[PDB]
DNA sequence: GCCTGCAGGC
DNA sequence: GCCTGCAGGC
């Protein structure tokens, strides 16, 4: 699916080279320093012709600030090498290999799939509150149940409140929330983390449903 | 850390002010405030010549804290912003004394920084910091800074954790290590763990600074 | 003098 | 996050 931040949401489609969807949604986050980035990049195709594009995006989850570039490929190829570059650039790890290796301050992709209007555009806004940065996918979601999960453990040990950093950190890059520009809390309160747990038990069930 | 304001000497003669919109010089007081960028996440650092932060409607009490890197100036200077700033003879003694002790400490590392840079070059305290089992930082002030404090402190041994490295910063020594791949290690101590400073085969001027050091010091914090 | 990476700026 | 004046490396 294309960004339409550039302008070209009827005009082209995303290339493809039959599992290497050129589209990629990183996300980046550090609570000691308040940070909760993202990072959209794209390698545009035409709707039908020989002009291809290079689309970044960027900034705070569910929030303004944040700019963005457009730029033209001179061919159909090396648009593919900047693609890649980029892409090492800031998550380290390669743009096809299955070793997702986090590396420190970089980045983490991130697995993607009458009076009625007047309130499906509030729900649908809602829904953007929900998933500030859109659908995820199973995989990661029960990732960060299973991360959630061990978040119960290490607070029902009451120990180690550095690794309860690191694993809120781990779940809030899997899962983006709006928290404008709060810094996002910490994950030590069992109600939190309950809540937390529910809202990803609908969430869930929400995505078995759509089927 | 995350304060607001910070002041510093100019790393670089590219920032442009905010008032004057006119270039500003290195090695050069420069002030400024952080603000949002609305551009991507994270602050900036709004920068203003020293003359015209004041004409601008910034209250700013107590420099003594309220500035980041107010500690690590010239005396001369933080007397100088203390004095902008407004434009128990037991107890007094001793406060007196930590104050005179402090300025003592202050002109003591800014003469060792001061030879070092009429006596050495930039890939000459690169070679000296690898020597002494430290990391090269990025910024010729960073540089400066660090070999300052191995050769007066001593060298800083990894950490007891995420066995990385630690720095100083205007509280206190905070290590800059990644415990993960995600988060980086927190440590915070006034007092680490460290050898004695090594100068190598080629130190002829070690007697020209290490030598006048009376030694048998270590770190003076603020309050 | 050329070049290419980057610490500094925003 | 991206832009670039610049210094060391040759
Ligand atoms: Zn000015
Ligand atoms: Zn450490």
């Amino acid at each position: 699916a294309v960004d339409p931040d550039s302008g070209l949401e009827h005009s082209a489609h995303v290339l493809e080279k039959g599992g290497k969807v050129f589209s990629a949604t990183l996300g980046l986050v550090d609570i000691v320093k308040g940070t909760n980035s993202y990072y959209k990049l794209q390698l545009l195709e035409d709707d039908k012709e020989n002009r291809y594009w290079i689309f970044r995006s960027w900034g705070r989850v569910g929030t303004v600030i944040g700019s963005n570039k457009l730029e033209q490929m001179p061919s159909k190829e090396d648009a593919i090498e900047h693609f890649m570059k980029l892409y090492e650039e800031k998550t380290g790890n390669a743009w096809h290999s299955k070793n997702f290796t986090k590396y420190p301050k970089k980045f983490y992709p991130l697995e993607i799939d009458v009076e009625s209007m007047k309130k499906a555009m509030v729900e649908y806004e809602i829904d953007l509150q929900k998933m500030p940065l859109g659908k995820l996918s199973k995989r990661q979601i029960q990732a960060a149940y299973s991360i959630l999960s061990e978040v119960q453990q290490a607070v029902s040990q009451g120990s180690s409140d550095s690794q309860i950093l690191d694993l809120s950190n781990r779940f809030y890059t899997l899962i983006p929330h709006d928290f404008g520009m709060k810094k996002p809390p910490l994950l030590n309160n069992a109600d939190s983390v309950q809540a937390k747990a529910e809202m990803l038990d609908n969430l869930l069930d929400i995505e078995v449903a759509y089927s | 850390s995350d304060k607001l304001y910070r002041v510093e000497y100019a790393k670089s003669g590219r920032a442009s002010c905010k008032k004057c919109s006119e270039s500003i010089p290195k090695d050069s007081l420069r002030m400024a405030i952080m603000v949002q960028s609305p551009m991507f996440d994270g602050k900036v650092p709004h920068w203003y010549h020293f003359s015209c932060f004041w004409k601008v409607g910034h209250s700013i009490r107590h420099p003594d804290v309220e500035v980041d890197g107010f500690s690590e100036l010239r005396w001369d200077d933080q007397q100088k912003v203390k004095k902008t700033a407004e434009a128990s003879k037991k107890e007094k003694d001793k406060d007196s004394k930590l104050e005179k002790a402090l300025k003592a400490q202050n002109d003591l590392i800014w003469n060792i920084k001061d030879e070092l840079k009429k006596v050495c070059s930039t890939n000459d305290l690169k070679e000296l910091l690898i020597f002494n089992k430290q990391q090269v930082p990025s910024g010729e002030s960073a540089i400066l800074d660090r070999v300052a404090d191995g050769m007066v402190f001593g060298a800083l041994l990894p950490c007891e954790e995420c066995s990385g490295q630690l720095v100083f910063k205007s509280d206190a020594y905070y290590c800059t290590g990644d415990v993960t791949a995600w988060t980086k290690c927190m440590v915070k101590t006034q007092t680490p763990n460290r050898k004695e400073w090594v100068t190598p085969k080629e130190f002829r001027e070690i007697s020209y600074l290490k030598k006048l050091k009376v030694k048998k010091q270590d770190r003076i914090f603020p309050p």
